[PDB]
């Protein structure tokens, strides 16, 4: 997928 | 000033589109073309920086999706970098776990985001917290 | 009145670009039909569902009376929704865009701080050559107010009417005057990027 | 010529690919993506690419490019037919044509891209034929590849003697804005589903012009195909001779010949359209539809394509047989009638909106196809005479053929 | 099919209509669209763009859609021209100059093929000075018998006072609605 | 993974080997570099199952040239299934041994290979002489001191017509990378042998049947006459390369045709049906038929001369194929149907291509060039396109004006007129500088030829090199033909020619007209505006030399470029 | 019945041709 990693990952 | 802020993702595929520059619509798309273009075919080691028609195109990606912005030479390179952080940051807060699915779901409210922090590609609240209860009170409206 | 969570999810269940743009042309009929009705209540859908269909690379150029409309209206959502489509879609060149300005006039006095200030966005994203000659006048009267939300909104369209109009700068030499005491950072920062523009 | 005959996908992923000579690396494929994707950009874009001295000459399949590589100065054509023939085979092998059997079919797969060419040099092509060598559910192969005999097998019994024909008609019509038509030929198709037991020697005799010469007969009806192209089977030299159409049918559907003759005749179907397109207000579509085929023949499934507006919107249409639809997607109105009797007149008077901001760029005037498909109907009058089935053991045939007729490639050309 | 919801509304009353507001600027457009709607005289700046409002009368929603008498916005009376049932003329009688202008735009809108079914409006604003016309020097001025398939009203009314308006929305009403 | 599946196929159980097969076979062609353990795959080679034998063949043909000293241990195996009495083991085996590209492992192949030549199974001599074309073009001395040429010419004359097409194809493929010495060539008894097989052979052994004839050169009117004879029932093949090939064929036995008997006009109208039929292929190969009718159309164009309505492009025509339609009109353009070619150029022009309209266009100004007959009727289309307002079309008939006027400017004063107001404000550099050569050229028919030319002075000095030098030359030709209203146009462009213009060739131009005018304004009139010869136009036509071998390469690459086969191979 | 036309029977050579 690779789309609902985030984006900053906080 | 930023001239345009373009979000695409690494396939190419555009997510988010902000241009601050009166321009033809074939024109427009034929930029956003070229500059996907140059993103897509760009290492790791850049810098980040792209000096593409004389506009220090700026691209930091934090995930699938990239970025980038169109930013004059009459200021510093690592504002836009932050400006970016900033943003991304405060989109992560006011959505929650900000992922690529709820972006192009949730474009409206990217484009509301990006409208109360930036206008004309400056920027309008320095502040995180400020645009976010901002932006939370006009939702709220109804 | 498809939502957009569901167009979404139809534009990504295409594969093949021509699959793609025949479901863009079917919705795309679906939004025609409903705008030519003089639609009111499902209006926000279709203006979103035009948006994205632009924003992939579909024509636009029929949605533009109905971003007029919507502009003029009185629910939030439906002038949010054409203070969207009047950024996105709307620009100098368009030349649709000069009945904007009566709108974008009766939208700069409303008593909301929400309508106002994105009426102010817009004129800042879309300011014209002509816009901005009708629109000075009320620019400097916001630019003037004690509003800390509205002060970053009166700056920053200041500044783009300076840039779109060069000639214009000798109205805001006494507006901006006694304006480096903002407590407010956006409000300092703001009257700093006047200041450095001018 | 090939050098390597390998499969892409919609997304540059080469789903199976296999050398025959390896004179061309296998990292050439990455590079044929984006050069296909410049030449589409640039309006240059060619079936045939060319990265450095590797051409990648390939055809565009359902969901994949059969692209094949070659480096030295190989037969296009011979690519080209190797390709179809390749696409032929995995049609008749598997049902779909698409991602989901390369991924899945893997082991007969590449078995059958073995088999069929080696060394760039295809050697065996029919399906029927290499379905009895290579399975996906191994003998040794049939004699019938040695044999010169390599499109029927030997040993076919039934329980019946049934052999049904299929004279399908093709009236292709190429109608000027003015009103007149430029290209009019009509291209036979004499497809046949042989089902007989044995090898039986097929003798197709037609009232052929040429036939009907030289018999002497050369004045009742006959059918004056110019270019007669016959299958496999059928020998060349028996043609050549006396116009003796002699050939061993194969097991299953063929096409045995294909004729096209060019049309001297009025069309089948008459459209009389007009556009009472207002400037940004509205547009009138009076489409008349005129049969002038016989009206002992019925055009059923008539389906008359007019190209309305792409941005129209709020369309109605009053005509006075069959239903009108307006498909958004083709961005066209659909004379669709169910059955149309030969001399039968309907008239249509289309009426839809415009917006009234202008279009940003031009969108052509796409030509009005017709879809009529009239049964029991062969324009170019060619009825079949006889077909001589002759069998060494001795039995008797059951031969039926039926004759349709259709529209090819008949569109209209809009003012 | 069954109809009896759509007889259940119109037996209280169904129709709402609609109606459009061109005209030269500063001829009393914006003022007779507010002494419709509201009931007073409100000075507002020149029309840069359009004003659009609504009017209740007779269980009819009579919508108004002001439109600017200026150069920039004459040719833009054609945007509106789409779903457009009813059109309302505003003359402008105390500019003499201005009076051969606004009969070539009235000309010149109603010379289209798309605005067919828009019955004449035409209402005689600034009916407060001496130098106003009456009802028919205005309509021989302008021509308005010789509009051949067009239902002409000529009506004056005070944009001051507010003299005339009922009549005008009768006229209106009448004229778009054919029932008891 | 990797030592898992290692182990399954290091185990005893077939469900298992044939399972780790399997998974290897899908991690190759998933992209996994599966050749680390082709060493372990090895052991497990020599199996009764046919169905895993195929994969491990696979394997290791795709697993030689990364690891070459590991192939060392397959050549027992090979030699071993080399003599199964199954027909289908031996040619599997002989297809993967010549599929190896080993230096090492193609020595030891030759006795496999030669026991093979000879092998009564058809399909086992097909493969064997495949693997002898494959083990030439690898090692072509090893080939050569193994003696299989002497053996690849005895398949021809042996039964088999389907192994013997193959010999026949390996034998060509051979002689194609050899030096043309020791060639391969028959008498008439081969060609004549050949034939009789012909009939027999199966679709893709046509090509290879026909394609021996393709280097064969007849030397009597009867030996040409008998394979034109022989030839003839090849145009009536289903398969589109067959037809193609026989034309070709045919084309080259016409070089020793007498056109004085009837087998000459019996061949050209036999020819025409087949291409009409050839271009109603696919799209994919209709661009192939459109280069191959116009390699031939240059050498004998009598042949498809009434064949002009079947050249039209269609609307659903690919873009390759619609551009080579307008070719191929334009080559077959005639009087005869000048008014048929106009009307399809003119609905050419309604289009939306850009190039495809640019296509159109030159071929409009092609056609109007090549027949003076039609010359009026190509003004007028062009005219009319000029009218249509479109910038494209504006620019294309202003090309093909300024391209008419200096062939036919005789006759083409009725057009400055209306080309005198044609929107000039469009700035393409080709259509500007035509326009200003034109009025240059044609400045009497226009009254206000110095007016027109003041509006494209404002920016002469940097305009471009080009389109000031034409600016000039008009200048120059205003003021020799009439200086009295333009005498000082003429020093305001010397002026800014001379003094503010820094181009090399412009200012020397500047300057010989400054002196021509300075030293004598009448000898410039005899000069300057002087009568040009007749402007010889590019022929199309191809060399005579190159079109004589592009007959004999015919449906290859060499032949759809239009270039010669060692200009384009690497 | 089929669509396209009923199939018919075909005949076995021209019997009028000898
Ligand atoms: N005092 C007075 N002024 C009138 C009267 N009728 C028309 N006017 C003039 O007409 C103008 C009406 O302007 P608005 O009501 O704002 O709207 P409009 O008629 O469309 O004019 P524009 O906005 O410029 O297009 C006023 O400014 C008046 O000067 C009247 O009866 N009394
Ligand atoms: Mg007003």
């Amino acid at each position: 997928k690779g789309e609902n990693t985030s984006l900053l990952h906080p | 000033m930023i001239h345009f802020i373009l979000l695409f993702s690494r396939q190419g595929k555009l997510r988010l589109q902000k241009w601050y520059i009166t321009l033809p619509d074939k024109e427009r798309k034929k930029i956003t073309r070229e500059i996907v273009q140059i993103i897509l075919s760009r290492g790791h080691r850049t810098s980040s920086f792209v000096d593409w028609k004389e506009l220090k195109l700026v691209y930091k990606r934090y995930a699938s999706l990239y970025f980038c912005c169109a930013i004059e030479n009459q200021d510093n390179e690592l504002l836009t970098l932050e400006i970016v952080h900033r943003y991304v940051e405060l989109l992560d807060k006011y959505f929650g776990n900000v992922c690529e699915l709820d972006i192009i779901f949730n474009f409206e409210k990217a484009y509301f985001i990006l409208d109360e922090f930036i206008i004309g590609g400056e920027i309008q609240e320095t502040s995180k917290k400020i645009a976010v209860k901002a932006i939370e009170d006009s939702d709220m409206l109804q | 009145p498809i939502r957009l969570r569901e167009l979404i999810r139809t534009i990504r269940t295409a594969r093949t670009q021509a699959e793609e743009r025949e479901m863009i042309q079917k919705e795309c009929a679906a939004i025609r039909s409903s705008f030519r009705e003089e639609d009111n209540t499902y209006r926000c859908r279709n203006v979103a569902k035009l948006l994205y269909m632009h924003m992939l690379g579909y024509p636009a150029h029929f949605g533009q009376l109905e971003c007029l409309k919507l502009i003029a209206s009185q629910k939030f959502t439906d002038k949010r929704i054409g203070y969207l489509g009047a950024m996105l879609l709307l620009d100098e060149r368009q030349d649709v865009h000069l009945l904007m300005t009566n709108c974008i006039k009766n939208d700069l006095n409303h008593s909301t701080q929400f309508v106002q200030g994105l009426a102010l966005c817009t004129l800042g994203c879309m300011g014209s050559s002509e816009m901005c000659r009708d629109l000075a006048g009320e620019v400097e009267k916001l630019l003037k107010t004690s509003n800390s939300y509205l002060r970053k909104k009166a700056a920053l369209c200041a500044v783009h009417v300076i840039r779109k109009v060069p000639e214009l700068m000798e109205m805001f030499l006494p507006a901006t005057k006694n304006l480096l005491n903002e407590k407010n950072h956006g409000v300092l920062h703001t009257s700093v990027v006047l200041l450095t523009e001018m | 010529s090939a050098s390597a005959v390998y499969v892409l996908d919609l997304k540059g992923k080469v789903l199976i690919c296999r050398n025959y000579r390896g004179d061309v690396d296998m990292s050439e494929v990455e590079h044929f993506m984006p050069i296909l994707m410049e030449k589409e950009e640039e309006g240059m874009l060619s079936p045939i690419l060319a990265h450095g001295g590797v051409r990648f000459m390939w055809i565009k399949h359902n969901n994949l490019y059969l692209v094949a590589t070659s480096k030295k100065n190989a037969c296009v054509s011979l690519v080209f037919s190797f390709l179809y023939k390749v696409v032929q085979v995995f049609s008749e092998y598997f049902k779909e044509l698409e991602e989901e059997s390369i991924r899945d079919n893997f082991v007969i797969i590449y078995e059958l891209l073995d088999e069929l060419m080696d060394f760039g040099y295809p050697q065996t092509t029919d399906s029927k034929i290499l379905q009895e060598y290579i399975t996906q559910e191994a003998p040794r192969p049939p004699a019938t590849v040695t044999n010169a005999v390599s499109w029927r097998s030997e040993g076919i019994k039934y329980r019946k003697n049934e052999v049904f024909l299929d004279v399908i008609e093709a009236v292709n019509l190429l109608v000027s804005a003015n009103g007149n038509v430029l290209r009019s030929e009509i291209v036979g198709s004499i497809k046949m589903r042989v089902f007989l037991s044995g090898m039986p020697e097929l003798r197709l005799g037609l009232n052929d012009k040429v036939l009907f010469d030289n018999t002497g007969r050369g004045k009742s009806k006959s059918v004056e195909l110019e270019d007669v192209k016959f299958h496999q089977c059928v020998r060349l030299s028996r043609f050549e001779n006396d116009r003796t159409i002699s050939f061993i049918p194969p097991d299953g559907e063929f096409e045995l010949m294909s004729y096209r003759l060019n049309t001297h005749v009025k069309p089948l179907i008459w459209i009389e359209s007009v556009i009472e397109k207002h400037s940004h207000s509205r547009i009138e579509y009076m489409v008349k539809a005129k049969s002038q085929f016989k009206r002992r023949s019925t055009a059923n499934n008539v389906e008359i394509h007019i190209p309305v507006p792409n941005d129209a919107d709020s369309p109605k249409f009053k005509t006075t047989v069959g239903s009108v639809k307006w498909v958004p997607e083709n961005s066209e109105i659909v004379w669709s009638v169910k059955s149309f009797p030969g001399g039968k007149e309907y008239l249509m008077r289309a009426h839809f909106g415009l917006p009234s901001v202008e279009a940003e760029d031009k969108e052509g005037k796409p030509p009005i196809s017709v879809k009529f498909e009239i049964p029991y109907f062969t324009t170019s009058g060619i009825q079949v005479r006889y077909l001589k089935i002759i069998e060494k053991s001795g039995y008797q045939a059951l031969p039926w053929v039926r004759y349709i007729t259709q529209n090819g490639d008949y569109q209209l050309r809009t003012q | 099919g069954n109809i009896f919801a759509n007889l259940f509304k119109g037996l209280f009353g169904k129709k709402e209509m609609r109606i459009l507001m061109v005209g030269l600027d500063a001829a009393g457009k914006t003022t007779i669209l507010y002494k419709l709607k509201l009931g007073e005289i409100v000075t507002t700046i020149p029309t840069i763009g359009f004003n659009v409002e609504t009017v209740e009368y007779k269980n009819i929603s009579f919508t108004v859609w002001d439109v600017g008498g200026q150069d920039k916005i004459r040719p833009l009376w054609r945007h509106y021209f789409q779903n457009t049932q009813g059109l309302i003329f505003v003359v402008d009688s105390n500019d003499r100059e201005r009076v051969n202008e606004a009969r070539e735009e009235l000309m010149r809108m109603l010379a289209e093929d798309e605005l067919r079914d828009a019955v004449l409006l035409v209402f005689a604003n600034k009916q407060d000075l001496p130098n106003a016309m009456n009802a028919a020097e205005i309509t021989d001025k302008l021509g308005l018998h010789s509009l051949r398939h067009r239902n002409w009203y000529i009506q004056a009314t005070c944009a001051t006072s507010g003299d005339g308006l009922y009549e005008g929305l009768d006229w209106l009403s009448n004229q778009l609605r054919n029932q008891k | 993974e990797i030592f898992e599946l290692k182990a399954e196929l290091n185990s005893d159980k077939k469900e298992k080997k044939k399972e780790a097969v399997k998974k290897v076979i899908a991690s190759m062609t998933v992209g996994k570099d599966v050749s680390a353990l082709f060493p372990d795959v090895v052991n497990c080679m020599q199996t009764d199952n046919l169905e895993l034998k195929k994969l491990v063949y696979l394997y290791l043909m795709n697993y030689a040239k990364s690891q070459p000293d590991m192939a060392i241990m397959a050549v027992n195996t090979f030699v071993k299934d080399c003599e199964d009495p199954n027909p289908l083991i031996r040619a599997l085996a002989v297809r993967t041994m010549g599929c190896i590209r080993v230096d090492k492992i193609t020595e030891y192949l030759c006795e496999p290979l030669r026991k093979c030549l000879k092998d009564e199974d058809p399909y086992v001599r097909k493969t064997a002489a495949v693997c002898v074309a494959k083990l030439h073009d690898i090692n072509a001395q090893l080939v050569e001191d193994q003696g299989f040429l002497d053996t690849l010419k005895d398949l021809i004359s042996d039964s088999n017509p389907m192994v013997v097409a193959n010999a026949v194809a390996a034998l060509s493929e051979i002689a194609e990378s050899h030096p043309s010495s020791n060639l391969l060539d028959l008498n008439p008894q081969s060609i004549n042998k050949l034939l009789t097989a012909l009939n027999e052979c199966t679709e893709w052994g046509q090509i290879f049947i026909l394609d021996c004839l393709a280097n064969y050169m007849p030397k009597d009117d009867r030996e040409a006459q008998s394979i034109c004879e022989r030839v003839t029932p090849r145009l009536s093949h289903a398969n589109s390369a067959v037809v193609l090939s026989a034309v070709k064929v045919l084309m080259k036995f016409m070089e020793m045709l007498s056109k004085d008997l009837d087998y000459y006009g019996t061949l050209l109208k036999k020819l025409a049906p087949p291409l009409v039929t050839l271009l109603s292929a696919e799209p994919e190969l209709q661009y192939v038929a459109l280069r191959n009718i116009n390699l031939i159309v240059q050498k004998r164009p009598e042949i498809l001369k009434h064949e002009m309505k079947v050249f039209f492009v269609k609307y659903n025509d690919p873009i390759y194929v619609k551009l080579e339609k307008l070719d191929i009109m334009i080559r077959l353009a005639s009087q005869a149907n000048i008014a048929q070619v106009l009307a399809e150029l003119r609905e050419y022009a309604t289009e939306v291509d850009v190039d495809f309209v640019r296509k159109a266009v030159r071929a409009i100004g092609r056609c109007a060039i090549k027949v003076e007959q039609s010359a009026e009727r190509c003004v007028s289309t062009l005219l009319d396109l000029i009218q249509t307002k479109v910038n494209y079309v504006v620019q294309e008939a202003i090309v093909v004006i300024k391209d008419i006027f200096r062939k036919y400017p005789n006759k083409y004063e009725s057009v400055i007129a209306t080309l005198c107001e044609n929107l000039d404000s469009l700035d393409e550099p080709e259509a500007r500088a035509a326009m200003i050569w034109i009025v240059g050229e044609y400045a009497e028919r226009i009254d206000n030829a110095d007016e027109l030319l003041e509006s494209f002075l404002e920016g002469f000095h940097d305009k471009s090199t080009q389109v000031q030098l034409q600016l000039l030359t008009a200048i120059v030709k205003l003021f020799l033909k009439k200086p009295t209203e333009t005498q000082e146009l003429v020093q305001q462009v010397l002026s800014l020619a001379t003094q503010d213009s820094d181009n090399p060739d412009l200012r020397d131009r500047g300057y010989i007209y400054w002196r021509l005018l300075s030293t004598d304004p009448v000898a410039a009139k005899e000069v300057v505006l002087a009568e040009k010869p007749l402007i010889s136009e590019e022929t199309d036509l191809i060399e005579p030399t190159l079109l004589d071998e592009l007959i004999c390469y015919i449906g290859t690459l060499a032949s759809v470029y239009h270039k010669p086969p060692s200009a384009f191979v690497e | 019945d089929r669509k396209g036309g009923s199939y018919s029977q075909a005949a076995g050579s021209d019997s009028a041709q000898s």
